């Protein structure tokens, strides 16, 4: 559908786990959305001009992209757009502060209608591509003669 | 200005032709401009018969013998300065003359009277001579006529050959003459005491008076011309003349025979429109045709697919069609042949003509119908002349044919209706063209590589493709466009990016799409030109194309027709060639196809599918551009046509720019796979390919229609090959070499520069592996595409330092808007100047300088009520002017509020379609404003979206509650700058204190318009740029249209210098201003105020969604919703903030420099340095032609007078020192007077008067009421009241109640006048234009565009004419008679009834937006009988009489016509 | 005219173009015309200056030659277009020339240029 | 209220001054006096004694049905000075509107007309 639907409908985040059951386990809080409720979620984008949610995103995805490629089906493209771009999306999705780099500057946050819930349609979209195989490899096609050496596995080693 | 003829019908000449043709010429100087000295004219000339008694009584007294036969006269125009070259061409003409054996008599020397001229008029004033040439061998009238035709071209030719200038031959001929000079209109029988002869008589006579745009006279341009007289201008010459000079190389006749060859070059240098048309005229007339056939293959008529006309007439139009390219743009003709006499209009009828039969067998025409003083029971028929139509009168044998007459006898000569059917069809081809043959689509790799290799992303796939294959219309964009121009990018930018469209400003008008679509033909043929001087069977035979675009299996079936006599030529040229490798290619292939053509092949096919990993293409555009152009050279293009495979082609803007350079059928491949492989995917839905693809092509269509209509052209055939457009960034050599004529005011990349670029994209497609396409950015801002004026950090550092009231923060925005490379032309310009600083603080006052600035017209409609009134009260609030734009306003802001707050605003406008326009809302601000182009969509009209329109606004407007509304492109008022000269007469005389300012857009050629506006009275002008918001319009007008207003102001500033005009006007300039740098710089340049926009809608909450048509801005500035503008958080503060700093960092920079005010730095160009970008980039621009310094002179270089320009005084100063107890005692009136046609806006005045005291509805009906007896002028009761009748025994003119505001008018035929009332056309055209309420009973028949968006009035008019009742809105139209075709055409609001007699409405009517029915309700029979009851009681008719006489058996004739979307809303349905 | 600038303008930069050399760009003389009468002044025409370099790395000699066929084409193909009042004081590398309809005295009032240093 | 004013624009001072008051040559332009009419020359107007309603016996303050003959003479003009008396006073009572002699065409008027 024409995706400017931030009018008639409200924000809401995924499943979450009362507290007197959080304090026991070592899991995670939240839940991975719903199909119906991520397509509806990623339909509140407005595709704005000059979209502030890249200009703080460190990274800088193609966040509209992703978003529109997800609110009409079409998840492999939406994944390979999502990834082309940043090398382990669902660690960010899970872990990056979002009040403070994407969600906390949307054109729709700054205008008190809630922000498109962005980190988790990332978690939704990269983790659904995880179990159908979408996912490869990416094997060099002639090996270069050369070798190269790195110290430490962080996220920047790897 | 204006044109006429009169003719004695039976033949037999009479001095009361030629004295009628006199004083019909001292009645047309309230159309002239007037000039302060008195003398200056611009033109004017009357063209008679010879008299023969005159000549031979000279010849007499002179000595010799009276001959037998008819004489021959020639009059000439010599030098004057030096006595040597009056010699030469004596000699000359003599020596030519006697080649042929005719006998001289002598010259003679025409008196004059140099008492009359000017000054500028008569320093170039030629030596005006006759020639008295007698024929003596015995031939023939016609052969005589013949050879004095080509001694006189021959005679040009070689007078041309010894450059001798200021040389001309007014007439040569023994049938006709021709007296025209630069005096005024009334002073023309001063100047040439010979006409007062008294044996001066002809049976026809000319004239004409024009109204010039510059004031630098030349003689040999004034009209009438020879077997020619025009009015009004031709829109395509650039593209005539590139035909006839390829029509040339094959004509022949054996009429002239060898001397042909002396014929060739038919249009000379130094000609005007109205010189080449009159040229190929009448080297068409002389070789044995007809002045009505000419006519008709010259300016043809609109050929309609309704069974309104019989096919005869069809035949013979598709035959004229097909054989010649038609002449478009607004044209009145009155031209005569050596035996016809015919006065004709053009294809849209724009312009006015009127004629009158008396019973003296005379008929007078001309363009205003009072002109000559007829008696009031002498007139036999009144008429005018629709679209298309003509009026012809036969000399030799006395007759007058009328157009159906006329038409009926025409298609008779030659049996056109047995030669039409050679003519074959393509669709026919692509049914019987077997269901075989189908190819394989290529590859995904492949499609990705070869879509890579020229720039196309995946936002050309998915926002500009997916709309015109899903719906059938193009994207729409709500945001200026702030991306860098070609030149100045970094990325690949195709080469059809470096071309800006074109459009037409007030000389000429644009044209309607939408509804007048049925007067535009996308008609193409192959195998077309040939020999334009036959009459024979062959002459039509060729393949008709519906389109000029073709799909891929449309192109194979016409490949296959076409067979061996097509040629494919490659189009690549080697990666590996070197560094001068497309210059190699282009001479390659514009060899390959001149010996192609000579070998027989009669077409070519300009292909590039060989493009692979080692051949790069050549640029589509350059490659047709240089193959046409060596064609038309070489004279070859006369041969074959030219077919273009083109890969890039994807959006419309491609195909307009390779149609106009030249080509001939256009097919795009890549497009269609493209198309082919996202349906397969099934993205597009349930649709069939075969739908995707005819919705594709229909839009493709309709783009091309829009583009063509922006400068005012119907038909594609004349728009093809003639360089409408204007190059920015190419090189002057390589845009003068290989295209056609386009003008490039700043030289740019050469070749070098475009292969580089072309090689670079190539590798970086075809050596790397490609997987996707880049997201890109030139609609939306990306960080992987190009760089935006409006970033992130910009908005929100201005934000913070306009909410937080930090000047630091101002500085730190200013200095991140000035830190980016070049991006605009006022880049690379620096300030540098040569004295010494001096301290801030004696710079003027912030005051003095924030009065400069004003904040431009951003509709209602557009904006949200919340967002305009926060404007118009900050604005208010510092002392400067605000601006209302379109869209009316709101009454209740017309006093200051409680808190001192003033919600009005000092500016408002006057759009195309006067949506608010009332008498009240003129007589409520400081200075008006006329809008005929906005910076955005140029040559178009405002849209506004059908949910846009809530309760409020519907009311506001006066329209109908949720329904899109489009203005018109075109002005309906202004057609001309005599027009324009008119509406500003009524602007200036409605209110008595205000300034009018006309509103251009930057272009080439606009210095000519300026100076022109210039001498209409008006005073102060804006020139927007290519940059300029807007609130929703479609993405090609707003990347691909316009110019940047560095060019546009740096042009009319010079311009108006040089013809001592720039101390009356003042300039104001917007678009991209952004700091205070930018506004020193505009300053410098020439303007004088400045206007903002866009960055105030930044201050006070926009943050550059680009979703302003969509109805769901989320910060509520462009909104219309409630729960959205609930959300505002505007505040004035903020934009007083803003001002505040745009005005201290002005003063900072002037301060810096070393002056003290504004004044001082105004027109100083040379305080101005261009700087280079650096030794890597290599472009030539070089701004030279905008830094060149015009030196004043005694003037200074700003306006200098205070108050506006005042203009003369009608009729209606008698009324106010008349009826001035109405204004001091409050009592009745009733005034009788005589009017003229030399009376403009009759009624206007006491109009404001009447405003200003009482109200518009103040007054009961009739409580002041006006006589009048005879011929109104122009605009009579414009912006009238209610309480205000006039009365007027006689006719009017034209834009009778334009404006109307409740009063009431009313026009009858003079009681002792033997005139059937319903067959004579009373009024003219455009009545009613924009009327809001009142009433109109007229006893006739009015003209064209009947009606025209009424919203309240109420009309009884007794018939009408084409286009009548177009996009009415409101109110009641009664028409007792006949109508035109596209009847209620855009009808979107009111309810007509028409009186159909001959039951031929569903023929005429524009089925579309509205239902037609009988009347079967009482409540609707009622209001009729009322209507025409009242109509009974003030005009005293007779027709309407009978008509309520026999009231039960003539109801059964009414047709009732209301429009669709109200069939829902009104209170009693229509139906039972 | 503004048109016929253009035209002038294109005509020189195509015909300059052919031979290869490099046009650095066009100058405007700066002037006084508080000095010139009225019947020397509405005939006055409009001065530039245009700056060629060469870069073919050619001799002095052969390069004036060019330079002499340059403006004699140039002067043909102006002349065929039925341009007036068009006119070339000098092109060369060697000399200049600064003329016109003043008095002797006040040359260097007109051209203020011949007062550089 | 449609503005049609049914005041007048010339008031007359009759012989008999059935209505003259202060007010009366105050709502006025241009005035008139009427020496003698050109019906019955040397004669005052009559009214009959039923013609005489309550509107105009108020109107003229005068007593209803009772017959009105005017003065032949004026008792104010006996002669020129007289006249010249009277039209000072009507110059001085009104300051802005004309005085208007009323004459009769007869032999001998010259001298009379060079005299007013
Ligand atoms: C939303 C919007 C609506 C506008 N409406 C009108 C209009 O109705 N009439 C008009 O002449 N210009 C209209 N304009 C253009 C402005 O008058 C002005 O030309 C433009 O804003 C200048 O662009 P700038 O802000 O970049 O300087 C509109 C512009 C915008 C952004
Ligand atoms: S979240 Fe907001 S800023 Fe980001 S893309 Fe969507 S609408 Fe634009
Ligand atoms: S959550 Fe994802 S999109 Fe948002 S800032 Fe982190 S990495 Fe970027
Ligand atoms: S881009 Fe348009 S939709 Fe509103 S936020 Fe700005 S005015």
């Amino acid at each position: 559908q024409r995706m400017l639907g931030f009018v008639h409908t409200a924000q809401r985040m995924p499943d979450k786990r009362p507290a007197a059951e959080r304090r026991q386990d070592f899991a995670e809080i939240y839940a991975r959305f719903s199909d119906e409720r991520a397509n509806e979620q990623a339909n509140r984008c407005s595709q704005c001009g000059v979209p502030f949610c890249q200009v703080h995103c460190p990274v800088s995805n193609n966040i509209p992209d992703w978003l529109k490629l997800t609110s009409e089906g079409r998840l492999e493209e939406a994944y390979e757009v999502s990834q082309a771009t940043n090398n382990f999306p669902e660690i960010c999705g899970r872990i990056c502060p979002q009040d403070r780099l994407c969600e906390g500057n949307c054109v729709i946050e700054q205008s008190t209608h809630g922000a498109v819930t962005i980190g988790s349609v990332e978690k939704y979209i990269n983790d659904t591509a995880w179990d159908q195989g979408w996912v490869k490899p990416r094997t060099p096609s002639r090996e270069l003669g050369l070798s190269v050496g790195v110290i430490g596995a962080g996220p920047a080693g790897l | 200005c204006g044109v006429g003829f009169i003719a004695a019908i039976d033949g037999k000449p009479r001095r009361s032709v030629v004295e009628k043709g006199i004083e019909a010429l001292k009645a047309v100087w309230h159309r002239g401009a007037v000039d302060a000295d008195g003398k200056t004219g611009d033109g004017a000339g009357i063209h008679v018969a010879v008299p023969q008694k005159f000549f031979k009584d000279h010849v007499k007294v002179i000595g010799h013998r009276a001959p037998d036969n008819k004489l021959a006269v020639g009059q000439v125009f010599l030098p004057r300065i030096s006595l040597d070259a009056q010699e030469a061409c004596r000699c000359i003409v003599e020596t030519e003359i006697l080649a042929f054996g005719y006998y001289i008599y002598g010259w003679r020397q025409v008196p004059i009277n140099v008492d009359i001229i000017g000054e500028k008029a008569n320093a170039t004033r030629p030596e005006i001579e006759q020639i008295i040439v007698g024929n003596n061998k015995g031939v023939s009238d016609e052969q005589f006529e013949l050879d004095l035709y080509i001694i006189r071209r021959r005679i040009e030719k070689a007078v041309k050959g010894e450059q001798i200038n200021d040389f001309y031959i007014c007439s040569l001929s023994a049938r006709s003459i021709i007296y025209k000079g630069m005096f005024l209109a009334e002073q023309l029988t001063t100047f040439y005491p010979d006409l007062l002869d008294e044996r001066f008589e002809s049976d026809f006579a000319i004239y004409h008076q024009r109204y010039s745009t510059n004031t630098f006279p030349t003689w040999p341009l004034a009209q009438p011309f020879r077997m020619l007289a025009h009015n009004g201008e031709i829109n395509t010459v650039k593209g005539n003349v590139n035909w006839m000079k390829a029509h040339e190389t094959r004509m022949e006749h054996p009429a002239f025979g060898t001397h042909m060859q002396d014929l060739k070059p038919v249009i000379g240098v130094g000609l005007s429109d109205s010189g080449s048309l009159d040229t190929v005229f009448e080297v068409m007339v002389r070789a044995g045709r007809t002045a009505p056939m000419v006519k008709m293959m010259l300016v043809p008529q609109a050929l309609t697919s309704s069974q309104t006309t019989p096919d005869n007439h069809k035949a013979l139009i598709q035959y004229c069609n097909s054989v010649m390219e038609p002449w478009d743009g607004p044209a009145a003709l009155a031209m005569t042949d050596g035996r016809w006499v015919v006065g004709g209009m053009d294809r849209n009828g724009l312009r006015p003509m009127r004629y009158t039969i008396t019973t003296d067998g005379l008929i007078i025409g001309g363009s205003e119908t009072g002109m000559v003083k007829i008696d009031e029971t002498q007139v036999i028929e009144k008429g005018r002349l629709g679209p298309g139509e003509m009026i012809a009168v036969d000399l030799q044998s006395g007759k007058l044919y009328r157009d159906r007459e006329l038409k009926d006898h025409l298609a008779t000569l030659k049996p056109w209706d047995k030669w039409v059917q050679n003519t074959t069809h393509l669709d026919e081809l692509v049914k019987t063209a077997s269901l075989k043959g189908e190819p394989s689509d290529m590859d995904k790799a492949e499609l990705r590589r070869r879509q890579q290799a020229f720039g196309l992303t995946m936002e050309d796939m998915e926002l500009i493709l997916h709309p015109m294959v899903e719906d059938g219309k193009e994207a729409i964009g709500s945001m200026g466009d702030d991306s860098p121009i070609a030149v100045l990018s970094d990325k690949y930018r195709g080469l059809h990016h470096f071309f800006r469209q074109n459009f037409s400003q007030v000389t000429n008008p644009p044209i309607d799409s939408l509804r007048e679509r049925r007067v535009m033909s996308l008609k193409t043929r192959l195998g077309n030109l040939g020999n334009i001087l036959d009459e024979d069977e062959t002459q039509t035979r060729l393949l008709q194309l519906e389109s000029p675009v073709l799909t891929t299996a449309e192109f194979r079936a016409m490949r296959d027709y076409m067979g061996d006599t097509a040629a494919e030529i490659d189009a690549t040229f080697p990666v590996d060639g070197g560094p001068e490798a497309l210059r190699d290619a282009l001479r390659r292939i514009r060899q390959e196809t001149e010996d192609a053509v000579r070998g027989g092949a009669t077409h070519v096919i300009l292909t590039d599918e060989a493009m692979g990993p080692a051949r790069a293409a050549i640029p589509a555009i350059l490659a047709t551009g240089a193959v046409h152009t060596h064609l038309i050279r070489s004279n070859l293009r006369t041969f074959t046509s030219l077919n273009v495979r083109t890969a890039e082609g994807l959006d419309t803007h491609y195909f307009a720019v390779l149609i106009g350079v030249g080509a001939t059928t256009v097919n795009a491949y890549l497009a269609q796979e493209a198309i082919a492989e996202r349906h397969r995917r099934g993205l597009f839905g349930s649709m069939p390919l075969e739908k995707g693809m005819a919705n594709y092509k229909k839009a493709i269509d309709d783009g091309l229609l829009k583009i063509m209509s922006k400068m005012g052209i119907s038909v594609i055939s004349s728009y093809r090959g003639g360089g409408n457009f204007e190059a920015i960034g190419l090189s002057r050599a390589l845009v003068a070499e290989h295209f056609p004529a386009m003008v490039s005011r700043i030289s740019g990349i050469g070749l070098n520069g475009i292969q580089k670029k072309v090689l670079e994209q190539h590798a970086t497609a075809y050596n790397e592996e490609v997987v996707a396409l880049p997201v890109g950015g030139f609609y939306r801002f990306r960080k992987s595409g190009d760089r935006h004026g409006w970033e992130g950090g910009v908005i929100h550092t201005l934000q913070q330092a306009v909410t937080n009231d930090s000047y630091t923060t101002f500085k730190k925005y200013s200095e991140q808007v000035n830190k980016r490379p070049p991006m605009q032309l006022r880049d690379l310009l620096e300030l540098r100047s040569t004295k010494a600083p001096v301290p801030v603080d004696e710079v003027e006052s912030i005051t003095a300088i924030r009065k400069r600035f004003i904040t431009p017209g951003m509709s209602m409609g557009a904006l949200s009520p919340e967002a305009h009134g926060t404007l118009n009260v900050a604005m208010n609030r510092i002392g400067a002017k605000s601006d209302s734009g379109e869209g009316g306003e709101d009454p209740a802001r017309f006093r200051p509020d409680k808190n001192g707050d003033n919600w009005n605003s000092a500016i408002k406008q006057v759009a195309s379609g006067r949506f608010g326009v009332t008498a009240e809302y003129l007589n409520q601000c400081r200075e008006l404003e006329i809008k005929v182009a906005q910076g955005a969509k140029p040559g178009e009209g405002g849209q506004l979206p059908g949910f846009k329109v809530t309760e409020m606004i519907a009311r506001l407007r006066h329209s109908t509650p949720g329904v899109m509304l489009i203005s018109p492109p075109p002005h309906h008022d202004i057609y001309s700058i005599e027009d324009l000269a008119q509406l500003i007469y009524d602007l200036k005389q409605i209110n008595p204190d205000a300034k009018v300012t006309v509103k251009l857009v930057s272009r080439s050629g606009i210095g000519t318009i300026a100076a022109g506006v210039a001498k209409a009275n008006a005073d102060i002008i804006l020139i927007s740029g290519n940059s300029g918001g807007t609130g929703a319009s479609p993405q090609t007008s707003i990347k691909f249209a316009g110019l940047p207003w560095e060019m546009g102001l740096s042009e009319v500033h010079q311009v108006l210098t040089l013809n001592r005009l720039r101390h009356r006007v003042r300039l104001r300039t917007d678009g991209g201003l952004k700091t205070g740098r930018d506004i020193v710089i505009a300053a410098m340049l020439g303007a004088e105020e400045f206007g903002i926009g866009t960055a105030s809608l930044i201050a006070m909450g926009c943050i550059m969604v680009r979703q302003c048509h969509s109805n769901t801005c989320p910060v509520g500035v462009c909104v219309q919703d409630d729960k959205l503008r609930q959300k505002f958080v505007g505040t004035p503060e903020k934009v007083v903030n803003l001002f505040t700093f745009l005005a201290e960092e002005v003063r900072e920079i002037l301060a810096g420099l070393g002056f003290r005010s504004l004044n001082e730095v105004i027109g100083r160009t040379d305080l101005l340095h261009q700087v280079s970008r650096g030794a890597e980039h290599l472009d030539d621009l070089d701004l030279n032609p905008r830094l060149a310094q015009v030196d004043p002179g005694e003037n200074a270089r700003y306006c200098t007078l205070q108050g506006r320009n005042e203009v003369p005084d009608t009729l209606d100063a008698r009324i106010v020192a008349d009826a001035r107890p109405l204004f001091e005692e409050g009592e009745k009136m009733q005034l009788a007077y005589n009017a003229r046609n030399t009376q403009r806006a009759i009624g206007t005045r006491l109009s404001s008067m009447v405003t200003r005291k009482f109200g518009m509805f103040g007054l009961q009906p009739g409580h002041i009421t006006i006589r009048l007896r005879g011929t109104a002028g122009q605009s009579l009761g414009a912006f009238a009241v209610q309480g205000i009748k006039l009365e007027v025994m006689g006719d009017a003119n034209d834009y009778v109640g334009k404006g109307l505001s409740g009063g009431t008018i009313v026009v009858r035929p003079t009681t002792s006048s033997p005139l059937e009332t319903n067959k004579n056309t009373i009024i003219g055209n455009t009545v009613l234009y924009g009327a809001t309420a009142g009433k109109l009973f007229a006893a006739g028949q009015a003209g064209e565009r009947f009606a025209v968006r009424n919203s309240g009035a109420t009309v009884v008019v007794e018939g009408c004419g084409s286009n009548g009742c177009e996009y009415m809105t409101g109110g009641t139209a009664v028409i007792l008679g006949r109508v035109g075709d596209n009847f209620a055409a855009g009808m979107t609001g009111g309810m007509a009834y028409v009186y159909d007699l001959d039951d031929s409405l569903p023929l005429y009517i524009n089925d579309e937006s509205v239902i037609f029915q009988r009347i079967e309700v009482g409540h609707y029979e009622s209001q009729l009988k009322h209507l025409i009851e009242e109509h009974v009681t003030e005009t005293q008719s007779r027709f309407a009489a009978e008509i309520l006489n026999d009231w039960a058996r003539e109801v059964t004739k009414f047709w009732q016509v209301v429009p669709k979307e109200m069939l829902n809303r009104l209170e009693v349905p229509v139906h039972l």
